[PDB]
C-alpha cells in the first residue's frame, strides 16, 4: 500500500522553526528585558554616563537618553522589542524620561521572578499591576499643586522645568546660557499650536557652545549661489522678502516641446521670445520691491543676473521644510505666479546680516518681533556633540511645550516614586490575598529609580532607603534625594519641578509593558 | 555554552507524551504477534542471519530501538523470558496499552503520576484476588491434563500441526530433568539440532549425542553396557608449569628424555585400565600415542569435549569426573549404559550414549529434532521452551489460571465494579485499568477478522450470569468457555503477566525531563 | 543573560583565554548555577519527578538522587564543579540532604548577587550569613525532639518512610519499611569500647527482575552473589552448625617463583618434579578436607584440579568473589579471614577455630541467576535484601533507593533527637531570623533578612510540583509559625502550633507527628555549613581567568 | 478547540474497532439535535438592537 521504501514522520512545524513552551519560555523572555535594562541603569541620573555605539556602518552616534540607544542597536529578540516601543513611545509623545520608563518596565519583570517560581501562575500577577497602575495615577493628581494659586510669573515657571530635563547632558554647567534660549523659543510659538518642526536644529561643524545664538529669524543656509553671487550686498536694513514656488529656469525641467517653423524669418521671433518670456517674470518681481527672493525650485542664470545690478539677493533650492518655517515668520505666503504677486504677500524684518561660520555661510533673518518662528545654531568640537546637545534640547523644549497646555507641579528626583509606594502599601495591608505580595512588589519595583541616583552618585543605596521610610513615616511631600548638598531633602526648595506627562506616562507604560510579555508563555519563530 | 547538556530539552507535558507515543509503538509492531491467528515477523540482523518468529521476545530483542524510554519496554521481554519464557508477547502488549490507556490525562485532566502510581498499587493487589478466585487448581500426576496444557502455548505456534506429537516430546523431557520440591532447570536440557529429517521421526532420547566419530578404526562402535569415565586432563604429556630446562651432558641422557615421555603418557594409559572402562572421554586433546595402550585394553578415545557436555555425561551415565588418573577407582565409574552406537549423516558423525532408565542426582536428556531447513530447526526450538516452559509452572504452582483472554477481562469486569465504589480522587486512575485489561481479548478479535464491538459486548454481559470461564475463541472468533474449550493457561503465566506490566508503566510515569547524549 | 561579549583590551595581555571581570563573572556563576538547579528542582519531593540521561551507548540512568544526577553531569565551568562536588560530598557524610543542599546552595547564590548589587561589601554578606547560621544551629537545637512513649520499632519505621518518598519504592514504603529497619539492626557491632556503629553497605542488594516488588524476601543472612565452580555439587546443605571456611588461598597449578630457574642433568628427575608441583598443593586441601568443612570459599579462581576432592567428600567449591564481601562472612559465622596459611611453627597445619559456624548454606536460583543464601549465623547475625523490580533499570533506582534509606536510619540510632521534616524547619528558621538582626540593625540587617528568605526556596518548590496553589501553603506555614515565636512556656497553646505543615499529598495542613514524616537531626545540620562554604567560594571570586590548554 | 477534541474522543472510539463510516454518522446526527436544542436554552432575546 506505501509508494517505496520507508516514509520518515512529517515534523508538525517547518524544518528549523524554533518553539518552546511553559514557565521557561517566560524566564527567556524576562531575562531578554534585564540584560537590556543593564545597559540603562547607570545612564539614569544626572551624574548618567553616556553610551558609545558603532553601527555596522562605522558611524559613530552617541546619545544618554535610552530611546536613541535602543534605534542605534538592531534587536532581534521579540520581549526586547517592547523595551524599544516605549522609549519610542515615550520619545513622541513626551519625550522625557525614556530611560526611566525602560527601568520601570524591567523591575516590575524582575520583581515577578520569585512569582513566576512559585505555583503562581502569570494571569494572576498581572491583575495585581493592573489594580496598582490604576490607584498610583489618582495618587500623582493628587500631588499636584496649581501654580496660578500662587499667582506668580508665567516666564519664571518655563526656566525651572527646563533646567530639570538639562540634567545627565553636557549642559548642566552651561545651563545658565542654554536654558534661557529654549525658554524663550517656546513663547515664539503659539500657544494652541506648537510645533516640533519650526524648532529644528542645525548642525554646524565647529565652534563654541557657549557662542550659540537664538534670534527669532531663520536660516536657510544655501545651496549654489549662481553667477552674481558675492557681489550683492549681504547686509540689508528692510528688506521685502518674497517666495516664489515656481521653477526659473530656460527650458530645464519644462516638458520637451517640439517647435517647428517653415520660415527664416520666423525663426529670428522664437529665439528672442524665451529671452522676453524669461525676463518678464523678472521684470514682475522688481515692480514689486522685493529685495529678497526664495525659491524651493533651483534659480537660473539669467534671474541671478537679473537682480545682480538691483543687488536683489535670490538664493534657490531650498527645502519644503525650511520654506514653512520662512513663510509664518514673514507675514504674507508663497505667491507662485509673478504677475499675481501683491505688496500683502512681501515680508519684512529690521535687520538683516550673512555671517560665515564654520567654512559655511548662513542668512540670518534679524528683527522680527512678529515672528511665531525661532531657530537655534548649535556649534561644539566633536560632530557628536553637536547631535547630544540638539537631542539635549530637543527634550528641553517639550518639557516647556507640554507645560503650557497643562500646569502642573510634580515632585522629581526619586521624590514621586517613594510618595506613591508607601500609600500602596497601607492599602495591600487590606487586600489580604494574593495582590497583598503584589502590591508590595509593586510598590517595591517603584523604588529602582531612586537606586540608580544614589548608585550613580557613590552614595551606598541602603542607607538612604532607610532615611526615606523613616521620613515618609510622617506626612510629607516632594522630599527626596539632593545630589548637591549630598543629603536627602525637600526638593520644592530646591525649585527643581517636573511636567506631570512625565510620571503619568512612565506608570502607564511600564505596566502596559510589563502586563504584555507575561501574557506570553510561548514564542514561536519560523525561518 | 556549559558542561554538555541543553541542545533541545523535552520539558513540561510533552516529555511524558513522547514516552507514551514511543512506547506505544513498540506493542504496536508485535500487535499482530498474539494469538493463534498471529502472523509472523523476520528480523534481519547486521550479522547477515535471519530470525523469523511470532514471539515478542525474540523479535524485541534483535531490533535496535533507540530512545530513552522505549528501550525500557525492550528489557521488559527478558523479564517473562528468564523468570517464565511464556507470554512475552502478552507483556508488552498489556505493559504497552497500560500507559496509552491508564494515563491519558495530565493531558486533560493535569492529575500528578505518583497520584496514580498510589491506585495502580491498589489496583495490582485487587488484580491478584480476582485470578486467584477464577483459577481451579488441577493434578500434575494426570498425563492427560499435562499434554491439553503444554498444547496452550503451541496453538499460537506453527507446531499445532505436531501438537499431537510435541506434547509427548515436551512431557518426557520435563519428567526426567525434574528432581526429587521438583526444581528442574533448562541448563541441562539440549537444544542440539538435526538438519533434514521427518519432524515425526524426532524423539527425545536419554543420553548425550556428541558429533565425533571413533579415533581410531578398530575402536567398537558397537557396544553391550559401555562404561564411561570422564578425564579432565588431557592424554598428552603435560610440560609442566616451569621450565624443565634439562641439561644432557652425555649423548645417552637425550634419549631417554624421548623415552620417558612414551613410558609417562603409558603410566597413565595403565592407571586407567584398572577399571577397564570402555569408553574414555577426555575434556582436551589426546596424543596418537596414547590411544594405542587403551586400544590394547579396549578402551575408546574420543575428541576433545568441551565443559558444558562433560556435566551431561556424568548425570547419564551416574559417573564422577576424575580428574587425576591416579586417583581414578571404580567407584567413579559410570553404568547403566544401554547403547553405544554411530550413524552417518553427510554433514558430521553422531554418536549415541543410551541410559537404562533402571533416588539420586536428576537424569539428563537431549532433544533430537529433523526440520526441513536450518531456520525450522531455530523456530521449533523455540517453540520447544516456551511448551516445556509450561510444564515447570504448573508443577510448582497446582493452581491453574483460565486462558483466551478470560484472566485479563475476569479482572476488568472486578475493577470496573469497584471504581465506582472506591470513588475518591483516584477513581479514574483506578477505573482506567480495565481499560486496558480487555485490549488482550481485543486484539484475538482483531486478529480472527470479526467485530470486537459486538463480541465484547456479550463478552461482558455473559461473563457475569454464565461463568469466569468465558472467553473469546481463537480459530471461530465466538463466545465460548474455557471448561469446553479444552486448553488452559498456568496461574503464574498470567501473575507475571499483570505485576511485570504494572511495575514498568509506575517507572515511565515519574519521568520529568529527557537529556541526551551527556557523556559515556 | 550575558550579551555583546566583552571588548578585548591590547593593553591587558595574558597567555591562554581572555580575562573577564566585573559583574559578569557573578552573572556567570549565578547563571551557571540555576543550570544545575533546575535539574533537581523538579526532583525534590515526594510530589517531584525524576530526569534521564543517555550514555551516548545506548544505555541510560533512571535515579531520583541529585547526586548521581550531578555525577553523571561534567560541568566545565570551574565555578560550576563546587556544586557538583557538593552533591557527592552530601551522600557521603550524611547519606540524606542531597536535593536540598544543592537547592538551598543556589539560592543563597541568586540572593547574594543581587545584593552585590546594591553596594553593600560581599564579606558584609557572608558576615551576615554565618551569624544568622550561629543563631539558626541554636533553634534546631530547641526544637529537637526525643523518642519517647513509642511503642516497638515505629519510631525507626516512620523516619525510614520519609527517605523512600520521592523514590519508586515510596508507594512500596510500607513494605520496605521492616527491611530496612531489620537490616541495620542485625548487622549491630561494638567498637570504640562500648559505641555503637553500624558498617555502611553491609546488607547485600541482588538484583534479579520478577515477579513483584512487595514480593521482595528479606533473608536472615547474609547472601553472596557468585556461581558455583563444579555443577555437580550440592546446592543444599542439610543439617546445623554447617562449617564455611573464609580463604584468600586458591587451589589452582602455580609457577614456581620467577628467581629460580630448574636445571636438571638426568632425566628421571622429571616425573617427580612434575608431580611435586601438584603435590604441594594437594597437602593444604587435604586438612581442610579432613576437618569436615562443608563450604570452602576462595578469593580467587580454582582449576579443576583440586575440584575433583570436593566432589568425593560433598564439600562445595567456591570461585572469585569480592574481598570487601568475605570479610563480613566469616565474622558472622566465626570464621577468621586467612590471607596467607600459616603457623607460629615451622610446619603447615590446620586449626578448627578457623571455620565458621551457621544453621545451613543454601544456594537458591532467582531468575537465571543463583546465588548463596546463608541463614542462620552464630558468631553475628547478617541480612540482605533481593530488589526486585520489571527490568534491570528500576533495579538500578531501587539500590540508590534502598543505600539512601540506610544512611538516614543509621543516623537516626547515633543520635536520639530528631526534628520534622517536610519544610516545618525551613518554615521556622525564616520568622526566628525575621526578628533576629533587628536589635543589631545597621548596615547587617538587609543580609540577614535575605538569608532567612533564602531558606524559603525548599518548601516553594514542593508545592509546585505537585500542580498545586503554593502561595496558599506558604501563606500558611507563615501564619503558624509567626505568631508562636513569643510565647511564654505556660498556659500552654501556643507553640502546639508552627510544629506541622505542608503536606503535599492531601495539600493541608496537618501534624507531622501523626502523618509519620520526620528527619534525623544530623541532616539538617552540616548541610547548611557544606552549603555555606559552597556560597561563600563563589561569591568572593571577582575575576575568573582561564587557561587555554597546551 | 472543539474540533481537536472531536478527534480525541475518536481515539477511543476507533481503539475499539469501530469503523470511521459509522463515526461520521454518529457526529452527524449528534449535530442536528444539538442545533435544534439551543433556541430553548434563549432567554436574551432582544428586539431593540439600538440603545
Amino acid at each position: 500500500m506505501n509508494f517505496g521504501s520507508q516514509t520518515p514522520t512529517i515534523v508538525v512545524l517547518k524544518e528549523g522553526t524554533d518553539a518552546s513552551q511553559g514557565k521557561g519560555q517566560i524566564i527567556s523572555n524576562i531575562n531578554a528585558c534585564v540584560a537590556v535594562q543593564e545597559a540603562l541603569k547607570p545612564t539614569l541620573g544626572p551624574l548618567g554616563s553616556d553610551i558609545l555605539i558603532v553601527t555596522s556602518n562605522q558611524k559613530t552616534t552617541i546619545s544618554n537618553d535610552g530611546a536613541t540607544i535602543l534605534k542605534l542597536l538592531d534587536v532581534v529578540h521579540p520581549a526586547a522589542k517592547t523595551l524599544v516601543d516605549i522609549s519610542r513611545a515615550q520619545d513622541a509623545e513626551v519625550g522625557d524620561g525614556t530611560t526611566s520608563v525602560t527601568i520601570l518596565a524591567g523591575e516590575l519583570m524582575k520583581e515577578a521572578k520569585p512569582f513566576l517560581e512559585e505555583g503562581i501562575s502569570s494571569h494572576l500577577i498581572m491583575k495585581g499591576y493592573r489594580k496598582a497602575v490604576s490607584l498610583a495615577v489618582e495618587k500623582i493628581n493628587e500631588l499636584a499643586v496649581d501654580i496660578t494659586s500662587e499667582k506668580s510669573s508665567g516666564r519664571e515657571l518655563l526656566e525651572r522645568c527646563a533646567r530639570t530635563a538639562m540634567s545627565s547632558k553636557l549642559i548642566h554647567n552651561n545651563a545658565d546660557f542654554f536654558v534661557k534660549m529654549c525658554v524663550d523659543a517656546v513663547l515664539s510659538l503659539d500657544r494652541n499650536d506648537l510645533d516640533d518642526k519650526l524648532i529644528g536644529i542645525k548642525k554646524i561643524p565647529g565652534g563654541a557652545m557657549e557662542e550659540s545664538l537664538f534670534i527669532n529669524g531663520v536660516a536657510f543656509k544655501k545651496t549654489f549661489s549662481y553667477a552674481g553671487f558675492e557681489q550683492q550686498p549681504k547686509k540689508f536694513n528692510n528688506p521685502k522678502i518674497l517666495s516664489l514656488n515656481v521653477e526659473l529656469e530656460l527650458k530645464a525641467e519644462k516638458d520637451n516641446a517640439e517647435v517647428r517653423v517653415e520660415h527664416v524669418e520666423d525663426y529670428q521671433a522664437i529665439v528672442d521670445a524665451e529671452w522676453q518670456l524669461i525676463f518678464e517674470k523678472l521684470r514682475q518681481v522688481e515692480e514689486t520691491g522685493a529685495n529678497i527672493v526664495l525659491s524651493k525650485l533651483p534659480i537660473g542664470d539669467l534671474a541671478t543676473q537679473f537682480f545682480a545690478d538691483r543687488n536683489i539677493f535670490c538664493a534657490g533650492r531650498v527645502s519644503a521644510d525650511d520654506m514653512n518655517r520662512v513663510i509664518q515668520a514673514v507675514g504674507g505666503s508663497i505667491q507662485s505666479t509673478t504677475s499675481d504677486i501683491k505688496p500683502e504677500h512681501l515680508g519684512t524684518c529690521a535687520l538683516f546680516e550673512e555671517m560665515q561660520i564654520g567654512s559655511e555661510r548662513y542668512n540670518l533673518f534679524q528683527g522680527c518681533p512678529q515672528a511665531k518662528t525661532c531657530t537655534l545654531l548649535l556649534r561644539g568640537g566633536a560632530e557628536q556633540v553637536i547631535a547630544e546637545v540638539e537631542r539635549s534640547l530637543h527634550d528641553a523644549i517639550m518639557i516647556v511645550k507640554r507645560a503650557l497646555q497643562n500646569k502642573l507641579i510634580v515632585a522629581g528626583g526619586g521624590a514621586t516614586e517613594m510618595e506613591v509606594s508607601k500609600c500602596l502599601r497601607d492599602y495591600s495591608k487590606t487586600i489580604a490575598g494574593k495582590q497583598q505580595m503584589i502590591i508590595n512588589a509593586f510598590a517595591k519595583a517603584l523604588e529602582v529609580i531612586p537606586r540608580q541616583l544614589c548608585e550613580n552618585a557613590g552614595f551606598d543605596a541602603i542607607e538612604i532607603l532607610n532615611k526615606l521610610r523613616l521620613a515618609h513615616s510622617k506626612g510629607e511631600k516632594w522630599y527626596g534625594v539632593v545630589f548637591e548638598t549630598e543629603n536627602i531633602g525637600d526638593n520644592f526648595a530646591k525649585f527643581v519641578w517636573e511636567p506631570a506627562l512625565v510620571k503619568i506616562n512612565a506608570l502607564n507604560s511600564a505596566t502596559e509593558a510589563t502586563n504584555l510579555i507575561l501574557s506570553v508563555d510561548e514564542t514561536i519563530t519560523n525561518k | 555554552v556549559f558542561m554538555n547538556a541543553s541542545q533541545e530539552r523535552t520539558t513540561g507535558r510533552q516529555a511524558q507524551i513522547s514516552n507514551i507515543t514511543a512506547a506505544k509503538a513498540v506493542a504496536d509492531v508485535i500487535r499482530t504477534c498474539l494469538g493463534p491467528k498471529a502472523m509472523l515477523k523476520m528480523l534481519l540482523d547486521p550479522m547477515g542471519g535471519l530470525v523469523l518468529t511470532n514471539d515478542g521476545h525474540a523479535i524485541l530483542r534483535e531490533i535496535d530501538v533507540a530512545h530513552p524510554a522505549a528501550k525500557s519496554m525492550l528489557e521488559l521481554s527478558r523479564t517473562q523470558d528468564e523468570e517464565v519464557g511464556d507470554g512475552t508477547t502478552t507483556v508488552i502488549i498489556l505493559a504497552g496499552e497500560i500507559l496509552a490507556q491508564c494515563a491519558p490525562y495530565l493531558i486533560e485532566k493535569n492529575i500528578h503520576p505518583v497520584i496514580i502510581i498510589q491506585a495502580l498499587k491498589k489496583a495490582l493487589t485487587d488484580a491478584l484476588e480476582v485470578i486467584k478466585q477464577v483459577s481451579k487448581p488441577v493434578d500434575v500426576e494426570n498425563d492427560a491434563a499435562m499434554k491439553k496444557l503444554i498444547q496452550a502455548s503451541i496453538g499460537t505456534k506453527y507446531v499445532i500441526h505436531w501438537s499431537e506429537k510435541m506434547c509427548e516430546l515436551a512431557l518426557d523431557a520435563v519428567k526426567t530433568v525434574r528432581k526429587d520440591f521438583e526444581i528442574d532447570i533448562k541448563r541441562y536440557v539440549r537444544v542440539e539440532k538435526i538438519p533434514g529429517g521427518d519432524v515425526l521421526d524426532s524423539r527425545v532420547l536419554k543420553g548425550v549425542l556428541l558429533n565425533k566419530d571413533v579415533v581410531h578404526p578398530k575402536m567398537s562402535r558397537h557396544i553391550e553396557n559401555p562404561r564411561v569415565v570422564l578425564l579432565d586432563c588431557p592424554l598428552e604429556y603435560k610440560k609442566g608449569e616451569s621450565q624443565t630446562n634439562i641439561e644432557i651432558e652425555k649423548e645417552e641422557d637425550w634419549n631417554r628424555i624421548l623415552q620417558i615421555e612414551e613410558e609417562q603418557v603409558q603410566l597413565m594409559c595403565e592407571q586407567i585400565l584398572a577399571v577397564r572402562p570402555t569408553l574414555v572421554i577426555t575434556e582436551k586433546g589426546v596424543s596418537d600415542l596414547a590411544q594405542h595402550y587403551l586400544l590394547k585394553g579396549g578402551c575408546s578415545v574420543l575428541r576433545r569435549v568441551k565443559k558444558s557436555d562433560n556435566n551431561r555425561i556424568a548425570r547419564v551415565t551416574g559417573a564422577t569426573i576424575v580428574n587425576r588418573v591416579e586417583d581414578l577407582k571404580e567407584s567413579d565409574v559410570g553404568t547403566n549404559c544401554g547403547l553405544f552406537k554411530v550413524e552417518m549423516i553427510g554433514d558430521e558423525y553422531f554418536s549415541f550414549l543410551d541410559n537404562c532408565k533402571e533416588s539420586g542426582l536428576q537424569k539428563a536428556c537431549t532433544i533430537m529434532l529433523r526440520g526441513g531447513s536450518k531456520d525450522i530447526l531455530n523456530e521449533i526450538d523455540r517453540n520447544l521452551q516456551d511448551a516445556m516452559a509450561v510444564a515447570r509452572n504448573v508443577m510448582l504452582s497446582p493452581s491453574l489460571s483460565p486462558g483466551g483472554g478470560a484472566t485479563e477481562m475476569a479482572v476488568s469486569v472486578k475493577l470496573a465494579e469497584k471504581a465506582k465504589q472506591l470513588e475518591g480522587i483516584q477513581q479514574w486512575p483506578y477505573q482506567a485499568v480495565a481499560d486496558a485489561m480487555e485490549c488482550i481479548p481485543r486484539t484475538l478479535i482483531q486478529n480472527a477478522g470479526g467485530d470486537p464491538i459486538r463480541l465484547l459486548s456479550q463478552l461482558r454481559a455473559k461473563h457475569a450470569q454464565g461463568n469466569f470461564t468465558t472467553g473469546i475463541d481463537g480459530d471461530k472468533g465466538k463466545i465460548v468457555d474455557m471448561v469446553s474449550y479444552g486448553i488452559w493457561e498456568p496461574e503464574v503465566i498470567k501473575q507475571q503477566s499483570v505485576k511485570t506490566a504494572i511495575e514498568s508503566a509506575c517507572l515511565l510515569l515519574r519521568v520529568d525531563d529527557i537529556v541526551s547524549g551527556v557523556r559515556k | 543573560m550575558s550579551q555583546l561579549f566583552n571588548n578585548s583590551r591590547s593593553d591587558t595581555l595574558f597567555l591562554g583565554g581572555e580575562k573577564i571581570s566585573g559583574d559578569d563573572i557573578r552573572n556567570q556563576n549565578v547563571l551557571a548555577t540555576m543550570a544545575v538547579a533546575n535539574v533537581v528542582k523538579s526532583s525534590l519531593g515526594p510530589v517531584g519527578l525524576d530526569k534521564m540521561l543517555v550514555d551516548d551507548i545506548g544505555d541510560f540512568t533512571v535515579t531520583n538522587d541529585g547526586a548521581t544526577i550531578l555525577s553523571l553531569l561534567d560541568v566545565q565551568h570551574p565555578a560550576g564543579k563546587i556544586l557538583v562536588e557538593l552533591a557527592q560530598q552530601q551522600d557521603r557524610e550524611i547519606g540524606d540532604g542531597t536535593t536540598s543542599v544543592v537547592i538551598i546552595a543556589s539560592e543563597l547564590l541568586k540572593r547574594a548577587n543581587e545584593l552585590v548589587k546594591n553596594k553593600i561589601h560581599p564579606t558584609t554578606i557572608i558576615t551576615g550569613f554565618r551569624v544568622a547560621l550561629r543563631e539558626a544551629i541554636r533553634f534546631i537545637n530547641e526544637v529537637l525532639s526525643t523518642s519517647v512513649d513509642t511503642l516497638g520499632k515505629e519510631t525507626l519505621i516512620n523516619i525510614a518512610k520519609t527517605s523512600m518518598s520521592s523514590k519508586i519504592i515510596g508507594a512500596d514504603s510500607d513494605f520496605f519499611s521492616n527491611m530496612v529497619v531489620d537490616a541495620l539492626l542485625a548487622v549491630k557491632t561494638q567498637n570504640s569500647k562500648g559505641e555503637i556503629k553500624y558498617p555502611v553497605k553491609a546488607v547485600n542488594v541482588l538484583k534479579a527482575h520478577g515477579k513483584s516488588a512487595t514480593e521482595s524476601l528479606l533473608v536472615p543472612g547474609y547472601a553472596l552473589n557468585c556461581t558455583v565452580a563444579s555443577q555437580a555439587m550440592p546446592k543444599r546443605i542439610a543439617g546445623g552448625n554447617v562449617k564455611i571456611a573464609c580463604l584468600d588461598l586458591n587451589l589452582q597449578k602455580a609457577r614456581m617463583a620467577m628467581g629460580v630457574q630448574i636445571n636438571i642433568d638426568d632425566p628421571e628427575q622429571l616425573e617427580q618434579i612434575r608431580k611435586r608441583e601438584a603435590g604441594i598443593v594437594l597437602e593444604r586441601v587435604k586438612k581442610i578436607i579432613d576437618a569436615g568443612a562443608q563450604v570452602v570459599l576462595t578469593t580467587k579462581g580454582i582449576d579443576d584440579l583440586c575440584l575433583k576432592e570436593f566432589v568425593e567428600a560433598k564439600i562445595m567449591g567456591v570461585r572469585r568473589c569480592k574481598k570487601e564481601d568475605l570479610r563480613r562472612i566469616a565474622r558472622a559465622t566465626g570464621a577468621t579471614l586467612v590471607s596467607s596459611m600459616s603457623n607460629l611453627e615451622g610446619e603447615e597445619t590446620f586449626e578448627s577455630s578457623y571455620l565458621g559456624l551457621c544453621d545451613e548454606v543454601v544456594q537458591a536460583k532467582f531468575s537465571d541467576d543463583e546465588c548463596i543464601l546463608i541463614k542462620g549465623t552464630s558468631k553475628h547475625s547478617s541480612s540482605s535484601i533481593i530488589l526486585r523490580g520489571a527490568n534491570d533499570y528500576s533495579l538500578d533506582e531501587m539500590e540508590r533507593s534502598l543505600h539512601d534509606s540506610l544512611s538516614v536510619v543509621k543516623r537516626t540510632l547515633e543520635s536520639g533527637n530528631v526534628v520534622p521534616g517536610g519544610g516545618c524547619v525551613e518554615a521556622a528558621l525564616n520568622i526566628y531570623l525575621d526578628n533576629f538582626a533587628t536589635t543589631v540593625g545597621s548596615r547587617e540587617q538587609l543580609a540577614i533578612a535575605e538569608f532567612a528568605a533564602a531558606l524559603l526556596i525548599i518548601p516553594k518548590t514542593l508545592a509546585v510540583n505537585a500542580a498545586k496553589d503554593s502561595s496558599e501553603l506558604v501563606a500558611k506555614l507563615r501564619s503558624y509559625h509567626a505568631a508562636s515565636q513569643m510565647a511564654k512556656p505556660e498556659d500552654v497553646k501556643r507553640r502546639s502550633y508552627r510544629n506541622y505543615g505542608l503536606d503535599l499529598i492531601r495539600g493541608k495542613i496537618v501534624d507531622e507527628i501523626h502523618a509519620g514524616v520526620l528527619e534525623p537531626t544530623i541532616s539538617k545540620v552540616k548541610s547548611l555549613k557544606s552549603a555555606l562554604e559552597a556560597c561563600v567560594a563563589i561569591l568572593r571570586i571577582d575575576t575568573m581567568i582561564t587557561v587555554d590548554p597546551e | 478547540i472543539l474540533a481537536g477534541e472531536l478527534l480525541n474522543v475518536s481515539e477511543k472510539l476507533i481503539s475499539m474497532g469501530l469503523s470511521a463510516v459509522e463515526i461520521i454518522q454518529g457526529y452527524n446526527m449528534a449535530r442536528k439535535f444539538t442545533l435544534k436544542e439551543l433556541d430553548e436554552m434563549v432567554v436574551g432575546e432582544i428586539t431593540d438592537k439600538n440603545d
